[PDB]
Protein backbone atom coordinates (compact mmCIF):
# COMPACT_ATOMS: atom_id res chain seq x y z
CA UNK A 1 0.00 0.00 0.00
CA UNK A 2 1.72 3.15 -1.26
CA UNK A 3 0.78 6.81 -1.57
CA UNK A 4 -1.85 8.64 -3.67
CA UNK A 5 -0.23 11.95 -4.43
CA UNK A 6 2.95 13.02 -5.99
CA UNK A 7 4.08 14.81 -2.84
CA UNK A 8 6.76 12.18 -2.52
CA UNK A 9 7.96 13.48 -5.88
CA UNK A 10 6.92 17.09 -5.66
CA UNK A 11 10.08 17.12 -3.59
CA UNK A 12 12.60 14.91 -5.41
CA UNK A 13 15.97 16.53 -5.35
CA UNK A 14 17.64 14.27 -7.82
CA UNK A 15 14.97 14.44 -10.52
CA UNK A 16 16.20 16.65 -13.33
CA UNK A 17 13.83 15.10 -15.86
CA UNK A 18 10.11 14.23 -15.65
CA UNK A 19 7.98 12.89 -18.47
CA UNK A 20 4.26 13.39 -18.53
CA UNK A 21 1.79 12.18 -21.17
CA UNK A 22 -1.44 10.27 -21.70
CA UNK A 23 -2.74 9.32 -25.13
CA UNK A 24 -6.00 11.20 -25.00
CA UNK A 25 -7.84 14.36 -24.33
CA UNK A 26 -7.60 13.00 -20.89
CA UNK A 27 -5.99 16.22 -19.93
CA UNK A 28 -2.34 15.93 -19.06
CA UNK A 29 -1.60 19.39 -20.36
CA UNK A 30 -2.81 20.78 -17.04
CA UNK A 31 -1.23 17.87 -15.51
CA UNK A 32 2.12 19.00 -17.05
CA UNK A 33 1.29 22.17 -15.20
CA UNK A 34 -0.19 21.35 -11.85
CA UNK A 35 3.07 19.39 -11.41
CA UNK A 36 5.57 21.97 -12.57
CA UNK A 37 3.71 24.10 -10.06
CA UNK A 38 3.87 22.01 -6.93
CA UNK A 39 7.61 21.72 -7.48
CA UNK A 40 8.91 25.29 -7.55
CA UNK A 41 6.57 26.18 -4.69
CA UNK A 42 8.20 23.57 -2.52
CA UNK A 43 11.74 23.92 -3.85
CA UNK A 44 11.82 27.61 -4.87
CA UNK A 45 15.61 27.57 -4.79
CA UNK A 46 15.09 25.51 -7.88
CA UNK A 47 14.79 27.19 -11.20
CA UNK A 48 12.43 24.73 -12.91
CA UNK A 49 11.33 24.57 -16.56
CA UNK A 50 8.15 23.18 -18.21
CA UNK A 51 7.92 22.94 -22.00
CA UNK A 52 5.70 21.45 -24.71
CA UNK A 53 5.98 20.14 -28.19
CA UNK A 54 2.22 20.13 -28.69
CA UNK A 55 2.10 22.45 -31.64
CA UNK A 56 -1.27 23.62 -30.29
CA UNK A 57 0.52 26.00 -27.93
CA UNK A 58 -1.70 24.53 -25.25
CA UNK A 59 0.46 25.60 -22.36
CA UNK A 60 0.15 29.36 -22.55
CA UNK A 61 -3.39 28.77 -23.57
CA UNK A 62 -3.99 26.75 -20.41
CA UNK A 63 -2.24 29.66 -18.78
CA UNK A 64 -4.03 32.67 -20.25
CA UNK A 65 -0.50 34.01 -20.83
CA UNK A 66 1.64 33.57 -23.94
CA UNK A 67 4.94 31.63 -24.16
CA UNK A 68 7.36 30.91 -26.94
CA UNK A 69 10.72 30.00 -28.49
CA UNK A 70 12.54 30.94 -25.30
CA UNK A 71 12.43 30.35 -21.58
CA UNK A 72 10.15 32.81 -19.83
CA UNK A 73 9.69 32.90 -16.08
CA UNK A 74 6.01 32.45 -15.29
CA UNK A 75 4.22 35.63 -14.43
CA UNK A 76 3.74 35.19 -10.70
CA UNK A 77 6.78 33.16 -9.73
CA UNK A 78 10.55 33.43 -9.80
CA UNK A 79 11.59 29.84 -10.33
CA UNK A 80 9.04 28.23 -12.64
CA UNK A 81 9.78 29.02 -16.30
CA UNK A 82 7.85 27.84 -19.39
CA UNK A 83 8.82 27.41 -23.04
CA UNK A 84 6.75 26.41 -26.02
CA UNK A 85 8.43 25.12 -29.16
CA UNK A 86 17.68 8.38 -43.00
CA UNK A 87 14.47 6.35 -42.93
CA UNK A 88 15.28 4.27 -39.90
CA UNK A 89 13.26 4.12 -36.61
CA UNK A 90 14.04 6.06 -33.44
CA UNK A 91 16.10 8.35 -35.59
CA UNK A 92 14.00 11.47 -36.02
CA UNK A 93 12.64 11.03 -32.52
CA UNK A 94 16.05 11.34 -30.91
CA UNK A 95 17.46 14.23 -32.91
CA UNK A 96 14.12 15.89 -32.39
CA UNK A 97 15.01 15.68 -28.74
CA UNK A 98 18.77 16.10 -29.26
CA UNK A 99 18.51 19.56 -30.82
CA UNK A 100 16.29 20.32 -27.89
CA UNK A 101 19.12 19.59 -25.47
CA UNK A 102 21.36 22.18 -27.06
CA UNK A 103 18.45 24.57 -27.75
CA UNK A 104 17.75 24.34 -24.06
CA UNK A 105 21.34 24.74 -22.83
CA UNK A 106 21.63 27.81 -24.97
CA UNK A 107 18.70 29.10 -22.99
CA UNK A 108 20.34 28.54 -19.59
CA UNK A 109 23.80 29.68 -20.54
CA UNK A 110 22.80 32.58 -22.73
CA UNK A 111 20.35 33.16 -19.97
CA UNK A 112 22.87 33.00 -17.20
CA UNK A 113 20.47 31.64 -14.59
CA UNK A 114 20.23 27.86 -14.81
CA UNK A 115 17.43 25.33 -14.45
CA UNK A 116 17.24 22.56 -11.87
CA UNK A 117 14.32 20.22 -12.64
CA UNK A 118 12.72 19.95 -16.16
CA UNK A 119 9.07 18.90 -16.86
CA UNK A 120 7.75 17.47 -20.14
CA UNK A 121 4.38 17.39 -21.92
CA UNK A 122 4.76 14.53 -24.37
CA UNK A 123 3.09 15.52 -27.58
CA UNK A 124 -0.59 14.64 -27.70
CA UNK A 125 0.89 12.37 -30.36
CA UNK A 126 2.46 10.54 -27.44
CA UNK A 127 6.23 10.36 -27.20
CA UNK A 128 9.10 10.29 -29.63
CA UNK A 129 10.29 7.91 -26.96
CA UNK A 130 10.95 5.10 -29.45
CA UNK A 131 14.66 5.66 -29.66
CA UNK A 132 15.98 4.18 -26.43
CA UNK A 133 16.11 0.69 -27.95
CA UNK A 134 18.01 2.44 -30.74
CA UNK A 135 21.59 1.39 -29.95
CA UNK A 136 20.61 -2.22 -29.31
CA UNK A 137 19.07 -3.25 -32.60
CA UNK A 138 22.00 -1.18 -33.81
CA UNK A 139 24.45 -3.39 -31.94
CA UNK A 140 23.75 -6.51 -34.01
CA UNK A 141 24.37 -4.91 -37.37
CA UNK A 142 27.25 -2.79 -36.18
CA UNK A 143 29.13 -6.08 -35.87
CA UNK A 144 27.82 -7.28 -39.25
CA UNK A 145 29.16 -4.14 -40.88
CA UNK A 146 32.30 -4.74 -38.83
CA UNK A 147 32.86 -8.29 -40.05
CA UNK A 148 32.65 -7.09 -43.67
CA UNK A 149 34.97 -4.07 -43.35
CA UNK A 150 37.48 -6.17 -41.48
CA UNK A 151 33.51 5.21 -41.44
CA UNK A 152 30.78 7.83 -41.25
CA UNK A 153 28.03 5.24 -40.75
CA UNK A 154 29.99 3.82 -37.79
CA UNK A 155 30.60 7.33 -36.54
CA UNK A 156 26.97 8.38 -36.27
CA UNK A 157 25.95 5.07 -34.70
CA UNK A 158 28.56 5.25 -31.96
CA UNK A 159 27.64 8.89 -31.29
CA UNK A 160 23.97 8.02 -30.86
CA UNK A 161 24.86 5.18 -28.47
CA UNK A 162 27.14 7.48 -26.55
CA UNK A 163 24.59 10.24 -26.23
CA UNK A 164 21.85 7.78 -25.23
CA UNK A 165 24.07 6.08 -22.68
CA UNK A 166 25.02 9.43 -21.15
CA UNK A 167 21.44 10.60 -21.33
CA UNK A 168 20.38 7.01 -20.78
CA UNK A 169 22.60 6.43 -17.75
CA UNK A 170 21.23 9.58 -16.14
CA UNK A 171 17.97 8.76 -17.88
CA UNK A 172 17.95 5.06 -17.03
CA UNK A 173 18.30 5.92 -13.35
CA UNK A 174 14.94 6.14 -11.66
CA UNK A 175 16.28 9.11 -9.64
CA UNK A 176 16.79 12.01 -12.06
CA UNK A 177 14.00 10.96 -14.34
CA UNK A 178 10.71 9.12 -14.20
CA UNK A 179 7.33 9.18 -15.88
CA UNK A 180 3.92 10.19 -14.62
CA UNK A 181 1.01 9.60 -16.99
CA UNK A 182 -2.46 10.99 -16.98
CA UNK A 183 -5.52 9.00 -17.95
CA UNK A 184 -9.16 8.79 -16.98
CA UNK A 185 -11.77 6.29 -16.09
CA UNK A 186 -12.82 4.81 -19.38
CA UNK A 187 -12.12 1.78 -21.52
CA UNK A 188 -10.16 3.59 -24.23
CA UNK A 189 -8.17 5.49 -21.64
CA UNK A 190 -7.26 2.48 -19.51
CA UNK A 191 -6.23 0.02 -22.19
CA UNK A 192 -4.51 2.68 -24.27
CA UNK A 193 -2.97 4.18 -21.16
CA UNK A 194 -2.00 0.79 -19.91
CA UNK A 195 -0.36 0.31 -23.30
CA UNK A 196 1.73 3.40 -22.71
CA UNK A 197 3.27 1.76 -19.67
CA UNK A 198 4.35 -1.29 -21.67
CA UNK A 199 6.38 0.64 -24.28
CA UNK A 200 7.95 2.53 -21.40
CA UNK A 201 9.07 -0.59 -19.57
CA UNK A 202 9.97 -1.55 -23.14
CA UNK A 203 12.40 1.30 -22.91
CA UNK A 204 13.47 0.22 -19.46
CA UNK A 205 12.12 3.37 -17.99
CA UNK A 206 11.22 3.81 -14.38
CA UNK A 207 7.69 4.97 -14.00
CA UNK A 208 5.74 5.10 -10.86
CA UNK A 209 2.73 7.26 -11.13
CA UNK A 210 -0.79 7.43 -12.31
CA UNK A 211 -3.02 10.43 -12.49
CA UNK A 212 -6.68 9.71 -13.00
CA UNK A 213 -8.66 12.79 -13.71
CA UNK A 214 -12.14 14.15 -14.36
CA UNK A 215 -13.50 11.75 -11.75
CA UNK A 216 -17.00 12.28 -10.37
CA UNK A 217 -17.95 11.67 -6.73
CA UNK A 218 -21.75 11.83 -6.93
CA UNK A 219 -22.35 11.38 -3.20
CA UNK A 220 -28.31 14.27 -11.42
CA UNK A 221 -29.32 10.77 -12.46
CA UNK A 222 -26.99 10.31 -15.39
CA UNK A 223 -24.38 11.80 -13.12
CA UNK A 224 -24.50 9.03 -10.47
CA UNK A 225 -25.03 6.70 -13.40
CA UNK A 226 -22.01 7.95 -15.25
CA UNK A 227 -20.32 7.94 -11.82
CA UNK A 228 -20.58 4.16 -11.72
CA UNK A 229 -18.68 4.10 -15.03
CA UNK A 230 -15.68 5.65 -13.46
CA UNK A 231 -16.10 3.52 -10.40
CA UNK A 232 -16.38 0.24 -12.29
CA UNK A 233 -13.08 1.53 -13.45
CA UNK A 234 -11.16 3.16 -10.55
CA UNK A 235 -11.07 -0.16 -8.90
CA UNK A 236 -9.86 -1.98 -12.01
CA UNK A 237 -6.86 0.21 -11.51
CA UNK A 238 -6.42 0.11 -7.76
CA UNK A 239 -6.41 -3.70 -7.84
CA UNK A 240 -3.72 -3.88 -10.49
CA UNK A 241 -1.56 -1.04 -9.15
CA UNK A 242 -1.13 -1.65 -5.42
CA UNK A 243 2.51 -0.73 -5.81
CA UNK A 244 1.69 2.43 -7.71
CA UNK A 245 1.09 6.10 -7.05
CA UNK A 246 -2.42 5.77 -8.45
CA UNK A 247 -3.56 9.30 -7.78
CA UNK A 248 -7.27 9.87 -7.87
CA UNK A 249 -8.17 13.48 -8.77
CA UNK A 250 -11.55 15.35 -8.78
CA UNK A 251 -13.22 17.41 -11.49
CA UNK A 252 -13.94 21.11 -11.02
CA UNK A 253 -16.54 22.51 -13.44
CA UNK A 254 -15.23 23.88 -16.69
CA UNK A 255 -12.37 25.95 -17.73
CA UNK A 256 -9.59 26.14 -15.30
CA UNK A 257 -6.57 28.19 -16.04
CA UNK A 258 -5.07 31.37 -14.77
CA UNK A 259 -2.09 30.64 -12.59
CA UNK A 260 -4.44 31.62 -9.81
CA UNK A 261 -7.02 28.91 -10.51
CA UNK A 262 -4.20 26.46 -11.34
CA UNK A 263 -2.04 26.61 -8.22
CA UNK A 264 -5.09 26.39 -5.91
CA UNK A 265 -5.84 23.27 -7.93
CA UNK A 266 -2.52 21.42 -7.88
CA UNK A 267 -2.57 21.44 -4.10
CA UNK A 268 -4.55 18.25 -4.61
CA UNK A 269 -1.60 16.67 -6.23
CA UNK A 270 -0.37 16.61 -2.65
CA UNK A 271 -3.16 16.28 -0.21
CA UNK A 272 -4.99 14.10 -2.69
CA UNK A 273 -8.29 15.93 -2.65
CA UNK A 274 -11.07 14.57 -0.48
CA UNK A 275 -14.71 15.24 -1.61
CA UNK A 276 -16.26 15.43 1.80
CA UNK A 277 -13.57 17.66 3.35
CA UNK A 278 -11.87 19.66 0.69
CA UNK A 279 -15.21 19.89 -1.13
CA UNK A 280 -15.62 23.59 -0.51
CA UNK A 281 -12.46 24.56 -2.36
CA UNK A 282 -13.86 23.05 -5.55
CA UNK A 283 -16.65 25.27 -6.87
CA UNK A 284 -14.04 28.00 -6.38
CA UNK A 285 -12.65 27.55 -9.87
CA UNK A 286 -16.17 26.94 -11.16
CA UNK A 287 -17.31 30.44 -12.14
CA UNK B 1 15.19 3.68 3.68
CA UNK B 2 11.67 4.65 2.62
CA UNK B 3 12.84 5.36 -0.92
CA UNK B 4 14.35 1.94 -1.57
CA UNK B 5 11.03 0.39 -0.56
CA UNK B 6 9.63 2.24 -3.56
CA UNK B 7 12.28 0.65 -5.77
CA UNK B 8 11.37 -2.77 -4.40
CA UNK B 9 7.71 -2.10 -5.15
CA UNK B 10 8.62 -1.08 -8.70
CA UNK B 11 10.75 -4.20 -9.05
CA UNK B 12 7.97 -6.32 -7.60
CA UNK B 13 5.76 -4.88 -10.32
CA UNK B 14 8.40 -5.85 -12.88
CA UNK B 15 8.47 -9.42 -11.56
CA UNK B 16 4.70 -9.32 -11.82
CA UNK B 17 5.14 -8.04 -15.36
CA UNK B 18 7.86 -10.52 -16.24
CA UNK B 19 6.09 -13.07 -14.04
CA UNK B 20 2.57 -11.87 -14.76
CA UNK B 21 2.33 -12.28 -18.51
CA UNK B 22 1.33 -8.97 -20.08
CA UNK B 23 -0.08 -10.82 -23.07
CA UNK B 24 -2.13 -12.94 -20.67
CA UNK B 25 -3.01 -10.02 -18.40
CA UNK B 26 -4.15 -8.14 -21.49
CA UNK B 27 -6.31 -11.10 -22.51
CA UNK B 28 -8.19 -11.28 -19.18
CA UNK B 29 -8.61 -7.51 -19.03
CA UNK B 30 -9.97 -7.49 -22.58
CA UNK C 1 -29.54 30.75 -40.88
CA UNK C 2 -28.50 27.30 -42.06
CA UNK C 3 -28.90 23.79 -40.75
CA UNK C 4 -27.73 22.00 -37.58
CA UNK C 5 -27.20 18.45 -38.74
CA UNK C 6 -25.20 16.90 -41.46
CA UNK C 7 -28.26 15.38 -43.04
CA UNK C 8 -27.64 17.71 -45.90
CA UNK C 9 -24.35 15.86 -46.20
CA UNK C 10 -25.32 12.43 -44.98
CA UNK C 11 -26.68 12.29 -48.53
CA UNK C 12 -24.10 14.00 -50.76
CA UNK C 13 -23.68 11.98 -53.89
CA UNK C 14 -20.62 13.65 -55.13
CA UNK C 15 -18.60 13.43 -51.94
CA UNK C 16 -15.92 10.74 -52.34
CA UNK C 17 -13.75 12.22 -49.61
CA UNK C 18 -14.58 13.54 -46.14
CA UNK C 19 -12.05 14.72 -43.53
CA UNK C 20 -12.85 14.63 -39.83
CA UNK C 21 -10.67 15.66 -36.93
CA UNK C 22 -10.49 17.82 -33.84
CA UNK C 23 -7.30 18.51 -31.91
CA UNK C 24 -8.39 17.04 -28.63
CA UNK C 25 -9.95 14.17 -26.78
CA UNK C 26 -13.01 16.04 -27.82
CA UNK C 27 -14.17 12.85 -29.35
CA UNK C 28 -14.18 12.82 -33.15
CA UNK C 29 -13.25 9.15 -33.22
CA UNK C 30 -16.94 8.36 -32.71
CA UNK C 31 -17.65 11.26 -34.83
CA UNK C 32 -15.62 9.48 -37.64
CA UNK C 33 -18.10 6.71 -37.01
CA UNK C 34 -21.48 8.22 -36.33
CA UNK C 35 -20.90 9.81 -39.75
CA UNK C 36 -19.70 6.80 -41.77
CA UNK C 37 -22.86 5.27 -40.33
CA UNK C 38 -25.52 7.73 -41.30
CA UNK C 39 -24.16 7.54 -44.86
CA UNK C 40 -24.38 3.86 -45.82
CA UNK C 41 -27.80 3.61 -44.14
CA UNK C 42 -29.14 6.30 -46.39
CA UNK C 43 -27.18 5.39 -49.51
CA UNK C 44 -26.77 1.61 -49.09
CA UNK C 45 -26.00 1.22 -52.76
CA UNK C 46 -22.82 2.92 -51.75
CA UNK C 47 -19.92 0.83 -50.59
CA UNK C 48 -18.39 3.26 -48.10
CA UNK C 49 -15.08 3.05 -46.24
CA UNK C 50 -13.92 4.55 -42.91
CA UNK C 51 -10.25 4.26 -41.88
CA UNK C 52 -7.89 5.67 -39.25
CA UNK C 53 -4.24 6.48 -38.84
CA UNK C 54 -4.52 6.83 -35.09
CA UNK C 55 -2.10 4.16 -34.17
CA UNK C 56 -4.28 3.58 -31.06
CA UNK C 57 -6.54 1.31 -33.11
CA UNK C 58 -9.36 3.41 -31.68
CA UNK C 59 -11.88 2.51 -34.35
CA UNK C 60 -12.33 -1.21 -33.67
CA UNK C 61 -11.99 -0.34 -30.06
CA UNK C 62 -14.85 2.15 -30.37
CA UNK C 63 -16.54 -0.70 -32.19
CA UNK C 64 -15.96 -3.67 -29.88
CA UNK C 65 -14.87 -5.47 -33.05
CA UNK C 66 -11.35 -5.69 -34.47
CA UNK C 67 -10.13 -4.17 -37.78
CA UNK C 68 -6.84 -4.13 -39.60
CA UNK C 69 -4.52 -3.86 -42.59
CA UNK C 70 -7.39 -4.52 -44.95
CA UNK C 71 -10.91 -3.48 -45.75
CA UNK C 72 -13.44 -5.35 -43.72
CA UNK C 73 -17.19 -4.86 -44.14
CA UNK C 74 -18.63 -3.90 -40.77
CA UNK C 75 -20.34 -6.68 -38.91
CA UNK C 76 -23.97 -5.75 -39.29
CA UNK C 77 -23.96 -3.96 -42.64
CA UNK C 78 -23.14 -4.63 -46.28
CA UNK C 79 -21.82 -1.30 -47.48
CA UNK C 80 -19.86 0.31 -44.64
CA UNK C 81 -16.34 -1.08 -44.44
CA UNK C 82 -13.56 -0.12 -42.00
CA UNK C 83 -9.80 -0.32 -42.16
CA UNK C 84 -7.15 0.42 -39.56
CA UNK C 85 14.38 14.70 -47.87
CA UNK C 86 13.92 17.10 -44.97
CA UNK C 87 11.46 19.46 -46.60
CA UNK C 88 7.90 20.28 -45.37
CA UNK C 89 4.69 18.73 -46.68
CA UNK C 90 6.85 15.93 -48.00
CA UNK C 91 6.33 13.03 -45.62
CA UNK C 92 2.73 14.08 -45.11
CA UNK C 93 1.82 13.61 -48.75
CA UNK C 94 3.58 10.36 -49.44
CA UNK C 95 2.14 9.16 -46.17
CA UNK C 96 -1.15 9.74 -47.87
CA UNK C 97 0.05 8.85 -51.38
CA UNK C 98 0.98 5.28 -50.48
CA UNK C 99 -2.44 5.16 -48.90
CA UNK C 100 -4.07 5.88 -52.27
CA UNK C 101 -2.47 2.86 -53.88
CA UNK C 102 -2.79 0.75 -50.72
CA UNK C 103 -6.47 1.56 -50.87
CA UNK C 104 -6.98 0.92 -54.58
CA UNK C 105 -5.31 -2.41 -54.14
CA UNK C 106 -8.04 -3.09 -51.63
CA UNK C 107 -10.91 -2.27 -54.02
CA UNK C 108 -9.46 -3.90 -57.10
CA UNK C 109 -8.01 -6.98 -55.43
CA UNK C 110 -11.24 -6.87 -53.56
CA UNK C 111 -13.39 -6.60 -56.64
CA UNK C 112 -16.19 -4.64 -55.01
CA UNK C 113 -15.44 -0.92 -55.03
CA UNK C 114 -15.97 1.92 -52.58
CA UNK C 115 -18.05 5.03 -53.18
CA UNK C 116 -17.53 7.56 -50.39
CA UNK C 117 -14.42 7.51 -48.09
CA UNK C 118 -14.40 8.85 -44.49
CA UNK C 119 -11.27 9.98 -42.59
CA UNK C 120 -10.25 10.18 -38.95
CA UNK C 121 -7.29 12.68 -38.93
CA UNK C 122 -4.69 11.44 -36.54
CA UNK C 123 -5.20 12.71 -32.99
CA UNK C 124 -1.96 14.39 -34.08
CA UNK C 125 -4.19 16.44 -36.35
CA UNK C 126 -3.62 16.21 -40.09
CA UNK C 127 -0.65 15.38 -42.32
CA UNK C 128 -2.53 16.74 -45.36
CA UNK C 129 -0.80 20.13 -45.11
CA UNK C 130 1.51 19.39 -48.07
CA UNK C 131 -0.88 20.67 -50.76
CA UNK C 132 -0.22 24.09 -49.24
CA UNK C 133 3.33 22.92 -49.71
CA UNK C 134 3.51 22.32 -53.51
CA UNK C 135 2.90 25.93 -54.69
CA UNK C 136 5.96 27.00 -52.69
CA UNK C 137 8.13 24.32 -54.32
CA UNK C 138 6.96 25.74 -57.60
CA UNK C 139 8.11 29.32 -57.06
CA UNK C 140 11.53 28.13 -56.09
CA UNK C 141 11.90 25.61 -58.87
CA UNK C 142 11.83 28.75 -60.99
CA UNK C 143 14.04 30.75 -58.62
CA UNK C 144 16.53 27.93 -59.10
CA UNK C 145 15.85 27.67 -62.81
CA UNK C 146 14.66 16.87 -60.66
CA UNK C 147 12.03 17.82 -63.27
CA UNK C 148 10.56 14.35 -63.01
CA UNK C 149 9.86 14.40 -59.29
CA UNK C 150 8.47 17.94 -59.43
CA UNK C 151 5.98 17.16 -62.18
CA UNK C 152 4.94 13.97 -60.37
CA UNK C 153 4.23 15.88 -57.16
CA UNK C 154 2.17 18.46 -59.08
CA UNK C 155 0.30 15.71 -60.83
CA UNK C 156 -0.48 13.81 -57.66
CA UNK C 157 -1.54 17.00 -55.85
CA UNK C 158 -3.72 18.12 -58.74
CA UNK C 159 -5.40 14.74 -58.77
CA UNK C 160 -5.30 15.31 -55.04
CA UNK C 161 -5.72 19.09 -55.20
CA UNK C 162 -8.65 19.00 -57.59
CA UNK C 163 -10.14 16.56 -56.39
CA UNK C 164 -9.99 17.81 -52.82
CA UNK C 165 -10.35 21.43 -53.77
CA UNK C 166 -13.78 21.05 -55.32
CA UNK C 167 -16.10 21.51 -52.40
CA UNK C 168 -18.28 18.67 -53.87
CA UNK C 169 -16.30 15.44 -53.56
CA UNK C 170 -14.55 16.44 -50.40
CA UNK C 171 -15.02 18.70 -47.42
CA UNK C 172 -14.18 18.79 -43.80
CA UNK C 173 -16.21 18.33 -40.62
CA UNK C 174 -14.41 18.92 -37.34
CA UNK C 175 -15.27 17.96 -33.84
CA UNK C 176 -14.63 20.04 -30.77
CA UNK C 177 -16.37 20.89 -27.54
CA UNK C 178 -17.42 23.76 -25.39
CA UNK C 179 -14.22 24.82 -23.80
CA UNK C 180 -11.56 27.50 -24.26
CA UNK C 181 -8.82 25.11 -25.38
CA UNK C 182 -11.18 23.38 -27.71
CA UNK C 183 -12.58 26.51 -29.28
CA UNK C 184 -9.39 28.44 -29.91
CA UNK C 185 -7.45 25.37 -30.92
CA UNK C 186 -10.37 24.12 -33.00
CA UNK C 187 -10.82 27.55 -34.48
CA UNK C 188 -7.18 27.37 -35.39
CA UNK C 189 -7.80 24.19 -37.31
CA UNK C 190 -10.15 26.04 -39.57
CA UNK C 191 -7.54 28.65 -40.46
CA UNK C 192 -4.92 26.15 -41.67
CA UNK C 193 -7.66 24.50 -43.68
CA UNK C 194 -8.67 27.69 -45.43
CA UNK C 195 -4.93 28.07 -45.61
CA UNK C 196 -5.10 25.01 -47.78
CA UNK C 197 -8.05 26.39 -49.70
CA UNK C 198 -10.22 23.63 -48.44
CA UNK C 199 -13.94 23.77 -48.33
CA UNK C 200 -15.17 23.10 -44.85
CA UNK C 201 -18.68 23.63 -43.68
CA UNK C 202 -19.38 21.89 -40.50
CA UNK C 203 -18.98 21.88 -36.80
CA UNK C 204 -19.81 19.20 -34.35
CA UNK C 205 -19.88 20.28 -30.77
CA UNK C 206 -20.03 17.34 -28.42
CA UNK C 207 -20.41 16.31 -24.78
CA UNK C 208 -22.83 19.14 -24.25
CA UNK C 209 -24.97 19.20 -21.10
CA UNK C 210 -28.61 20.41 -21.01
CA UNK C 211 -29.20 20.63 -17.25
CA UNK C 212 -32.86 21.68 -17.51
CA UNK C 213 -26.58 18.37 -9.79
CA UNK C 214 -25.26 21.80 -8.81
CA UNK C 215 -21.89 21.60 -10.44
CA UNK C 216 -23.81 20.18 -13.34
CA UNK C 217 -25.93 23.28 -14.05
CA UNK C 218 -22.85 25.28 -13.09
CA UNK C 219 -20.65 23.41 -15.53
CA UNK C 220 -23.59 23.65 -17.89
CA UNK C 221 -23.11 27.43 -17.97
CA UNK C 222 -19.53 26.83 -19.10
CA UNK C 223 -20.68 25.17 -22.22
CA UNK C 224 -23.42 27.74 -22.66
CA UNK C 225 -21.11 30.73 -22.27
CA UNK C 226 -19.53 28.97 -25.13
CA UNK C 227 -22.16 27.50 -27.45
CA UNK C 228 -23.23 31.01 -28.18
CA UNK C 229 -19.67 32.25 -28.83
CA UNK C 230 -19.89 29.79 -31.66
CA UNK C 231 -23.42 30.32 -32.97
CA UNK C 232 -22.73 34.08 -33.26
CA UNK C 233 -19.58 33.63 -35.31
CA UNK C 234 -20.88 30.79 -37.49
CA UNK C 235 -23.83 32.56 -39.04
CA UNK C 236 -23.31 30.42 -42.13
CA UNK C 237 -22.13 27.16 -40.68
CA UNK C 238 -23.50 23.72 -39.89
CA UNK C 239 -22.79 24.24 -36.22
CA UNK C 240 -24.28 21.00 -34.99
CA UNK C 241 -24.97 20.86 -31.30
CA UNK C 242 -24.92 17.27 -29.89
CA UNK C 243 -25.84 15.79 -26.45
CA UNK C 244 -23.91 13.57 -24.08
CA UNK C 245 -25.11 10.09 -23.15
CA UNK C 246 -23.52 8.67 -19.99
CA UNK C 247 -20.34 6.72 -20.43
CA UNK C 248 -19.06 4.18 -22.85
CA UNK C 249 -20.89 4.06 -26.07
CA UNK C 250 -19.85 1.57 -28.64
CA UNK C 251 -21.23 -1.56 -30.15
CA UNK C 252 -22.60 -0.84 -33.60
CA UNK C 253 -25.95 -1.13 -31.84
CA UNK C 254 -25.41 1.74 -29.42
CA UNK C 255 -23.66 3.71 -32.20
CA UNK C 256 -26.17 3.72 -34.97
CA UNK C 257 -28.96 4.55 -32.51
CA UNK C 258 -26.72 7.45 -31.59
CA UNK C 259 -25.80 8.87 -34.96
CA UNK C 260 -29.47 9.41 -35.75
CA UNK C 261 -28.95 12.73 -33.98
CA UNK C 262 -26.52 13.75 -36.65
CA UNK C 263 -29.67 14.10 -38.60
CA UNK C 264 -32.54 15.07 -36.45
CA UNK C 265 -30.19 17.11 -34.31
CA UNK C 266 -31.19 15.70 -30.94
CA UNK C 267 -33.64 17.63 -28.80
CA UNK C 268 -33.41 17.24 -25.01
CA UNK C 269 -37.05 17.69 -24.27
CA UNK C 270 -38.36 15.41 -27.01
CA UNK C 271 -35.76 12.86 -27.92
CA UNK C 272 -34.72 12.73 -24.25
CA UNK C 273 -36.00 9.23 -23.67
CA UNK C 274 -33.68 7.71 -26.26
CA UNK C 275 -30.62 8.92 -24.33
CA UNK C 276 -30.30 6.87 -21.13
CA UNK C 277 -30.66 3.96 -23.56
CA UNK C 278 -26.94 3.78 -24.17
CA UNK C 279 -26.32 4.60 -20.53
CA UNK C 280 -26.15 1.14 -18.93
N1 LIG D 1 -10.13 17.90 -13.36
C1 LIG D 1 -10.55 18.85 -14.23
N2 LIG D 1 -11.70 19.56 -13.97
C2 LIG D 1 -12.09 20.46 -14.87
N3 LIG D 1 -11.51 20.74 -16.06
C3 LIG D 1 -10.40 20.01 -16.29
C4 LIG D 1 -9.82 19.02 -15.42
N4 LIG D 1 -8.65 18.46 -15.97
C5 LIG D 1 -8.54 19.09 -17.15
N5 LIG D 1 -9.53 20.05 -17.38
C6 LIG D 1 -9.94 20.72 -18.57
O1 LIG D 1 -10.10 19.59 -19.48
C7 LIG D 1 -9.62 19.93 -20.80
C8 LIG D 1 -8.50 18.99 -21.23
O2 LIG D 1 -7.40 19.17 -20.35
P1 LIG D 1 -5.94 19.24 -20.98
O3 LIG D 1 -4.98 19.44 -19.74
O4 LIG D 1 -5.77 20.20 -22.09
O5 LIG D 1 -5.56 17.80 -21.51
P2 LIG D 1 -4.43 17.01 -22.36
O6 LIG D 1 -3.20 17.99 -22.21
O7 LIG D 1 -4.24 15.67 -21.86
O8 LIG D 1 -4.92 17.24 -23.82
C9 LIG D 1 -9.10 21.41 -20.69
O9 LIG D 1 -10.09 22.30 -21.20
C10 LIG D 1 -8.84 21.61 -19.18
O10 LIG D 1 -8.99 22.93 -18.72
N1 LIG E 1 -21.45 12.35 -26.69
C1 LIG E 1 -20.79 11.40 -25.96
N2 LIG E 1 -21.37 10.86 -24.85
C2 LIG E 1 -20.66 9.95 -24.15
N3 LIG E 1 -19.44 9.45 -24.39
C3 LIG E 1 -18.89 9.99 -25.53
C4 LIG E 1 -19.49 10.99 -26.36
N4 LIG E 1 -18.64 11.34 -27.41
C5 LIG E 1 -17.54 10.59 -27.24
N5 LIG E 1 -17.64 9.75 -26.12
C6 LIG E 1 -16.66 8.96 -25.43
O1 LIG E 1 -15.64 9.91 -25.11
C7 LIG E 1 -14.32 9.37 -25.34
C8 LIG E 1 -13.58 10.13 -26.47
O2 LIG E 1 -14.33 10.02 -27.69
P1 LIG E 1 -13.45 9.61 -28.98
O3 LIG E 1 -14.48 9.40 -30.10
O4 LIG E 1 -12.44 8.59 -28.72
O5 LIG E 1 -12.65 10.92 -29.35
P2 LIG E 1 -11.47 11.47 -30.26
O6 LIG E 1 -11.49 10.35 -31.35
O7 LIG E 1 -11.62 12.85 -30.69
O8 LIG E 1 -10.19 11.05 -29.53
C9 LIG E 1 -14.52 7.89 -25.72
O9 LIG E 1 -14.38 7.10 -24.55
C10 LIG E 1 -15.98 7.85 -26.26
O10 LIG E 1 -16.64 6.64 -26.01
MG1 LIG F 1 -2.00 19.06 -23.52
MG1 LIG G 1 -10.12 9.06 -32.19
ZN1 LIG H 1 -24.69 16.64 -14.35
Amino acid sequence: TVEPNLHSLITSTTHKWIFVGGKGGVGKTTSSCSIAIQMALSQPNKQFLLISTDPAHNLSDAFGEKFGKDARKVTGMNNLSCMEIGSIPGIDEALSFMEVMKHIKRQEQGEGETFDTVIFDTAPTGHTLRFLQLPNTLSKLLEKFGEITNVDISGKLNELKANVETIRQQFTDPDLTTFVCVCISEFLSLYETERLIQELISYDMDVNSIIVNQLLFAECKRCQARWKMQKKYLDQIDELYEDFHVVKMPLCAGEIRGLNNLTKFSQFLNKEYNPITDGKVIYELED
Amino acid sequence: TEAEKRRLLRERRQKKFSNGGASSRLNKIT
